[PDB]
């Protein structure tokens, strides 16, 4: 069943957890681009390509978390309309749909999205028995392109003064 | 969690003391390398050399382990302290809930109105008390003597601030 | 054990109750000081303080 | 509420002493950085450098936590004092009644 | 501190006037006690001379 | 440390104003106690003279 105060509390918890995960994962990217530069200085290149695939996935994850933080703050702003109306607003449909979409995709790191999506499905069970395309691309379980990887290596080599040769 | 915090801080201190004693034993083994080369014993010199290199790298490993355990012990220590803060704030919440249900804002308002009105009645009491305490001892304080004494002692400091017969004759008239 | 007996939802409720009870206590001390001034108005005239 | 006020003031003093000992250990680790670079041990220098940066940021965190706990302890202390004032004024009211 | 100073001033005036009244009544009660002692001593003189 | 200093400043102003109010009420309760003692002593004087 839908409880409004539970949904408000869990949206604030999602905001706080996503802020902490953004800070922590940007610091982990700082830590790991140095070891990608260490692999490039040691000479192993395909190893550095796979580590770059890891860090590209982490950076897409950070941008996905700031998109979801934007949408949860939008629900905290329009929570009066949420608690008042019974029909889903057009300004809320994108946010509610992509949070219900992204909550199984981010079940591990943010455990309050499961509760937020359960409350939103209980609120709009009449509609759900839309989703942001850029957010779906950032949550997509798909390997990044090789030119993006090579380009990523180029700027790592430029920052850490390591000679690297692309394809 | 305090026992495990104590054990983590003790483990960090043990790793730091192990790094200190290994850096001391490195210098001792290097002195033994010098004495063995002065005596001309190259196998003894190689044994003490691999001892010195082992004590060096061993001290580096103990130092890095001590750094990691000290980081985790710092975060467990702020865990313990903020858990104490959480329990104290929950106790403050329940104690204020008890006091604010046994003494509402309406009870405060009634208590303060009763406070103010009782001091009004007490001020009326002390007013009529002092009125009686003046009327009892009127004969020791004539008003004319107090008036002339104030006039005298104000003229001395330079500040500058009969009827019964007239009223008796006027009562005699009408 | 501590994070199951004191969830983040229980922390949020406890902190909202903490903040609102200090709001009510500040209202209490405000009307207390209002009465404590009105009782002793005769010893502090406003013109003398001014 | 006096026990919880004592525990909050003690927790603020513990966080302040933790910030003091971490700012002391930062200077100790920086002296160890200087000695390790004079001996030529760069891995030891990096270990002591990350120790020094950790003690610095750790001391900042303990200082901010001590500031928050000291704010809440000040407001709980004026809660306790004005509750004593309220009980004394209620006793004055009933004695004058 | 200004309203404290004005309060202490007027409060001291009130305590001084109360002290004057209580000292007047205490003087008259003290001469009551002394002349009662004189009355009892004169009654004892009357019965001893009788 | 700056927000600590501003907090200690405004906190000291609040404690000073609370101390002023409680000192006003304590002065009036103290003259209540003293004039109650005077009232009981005068009632005792009345019954002893009666």
């Amino acid at each position: 069943g839908f409880k409004a105060e539970r949904l408000r509390v869990n949206l604030r918890l999602v905001i706080n957890r996503l802020k902490l995960l953004e800070k922590k994962k940007t610091e982990l990217a700082q830590k790991a681009r140095k070891e990608i530069a260490d692999y490039l200085a040691a000479g192993k290149d395909e190893r550095a390509r796979i580590r770059v695939e890891h860090i590209i996935r982490e950076d897409y994850l950070v941008e996905a978390m700031e998109i979801l933080e934007l949408y949860c703050d939008l629900l905290l702003a329009r929570f009066g309309l949420i608690q008042s109306m019974k029909e889903l607003d057009s300004g809320l449909a994108e946010s509610v749909s992509t949070l219900i979409w992204a909550a199984p995709r981010l079940q591990s790191e943010v455990a309050e999205l499961k509760i937020v999506a359960d409350q939103l499905c209980a609120k709009y069970s009449k509609e759900y028995g839309t989703v942001n395309d850029r957010l779906m691309h950032k949550l997509s379980v798909e390997a990044p392109p090789k030119i993006l990887v090579e380009r990523y290596l180029i700027e790592i080599a430029k920052n850490y003064n390591v000679p690297y040769e692309p394809d | 969690m305090e026992k495990h915090l104590f054990n983590l801080k003790f483990a960090a201190k043990e790793l730091s003391r192990s790094a200190k004693k290994c850096d001391k034993e490195e210098k001792a083994e290097k002195a033994k390398i010098e004495k063995a080369i002065q005596k001309g014993n190259m196998e003894v010199a190689r044994i003490h050399a691999e001892n010195a290199i082992r004590q060096k790298n061993q001290a580096v490993n103990f130092l890095r382990m001590s750094a990691r355990v000290d980081a985790v012990a710092a975060r467990v220590q702020t865990a313990v302290t903020m858990g104490k803060v959480t329990k104290s704030m929950a106790g403050v919440v329940k104690s204020m809930d008890a006091t604010l249900k046994t003494m509402n804002l309406e009870k405060i308002s009634a208590l303060m109105d009763k406070f103010e009105h009782q001091f009004e009645t007490l001020d009326v009491q002390t007013q009529q008390m002092e009125d009686t305490m003046s009327s009892t001892t009127t004969l020791t304080t004539p008003q004319n003597q107090v008036d002339m004494l104030l006039q005298e002692m104000a003229d001395e400091a330079g500040l500058d601030l009969e009827l019964s017969q007239r009223l008796a004759r006027l009562r005699d008239q009408v």
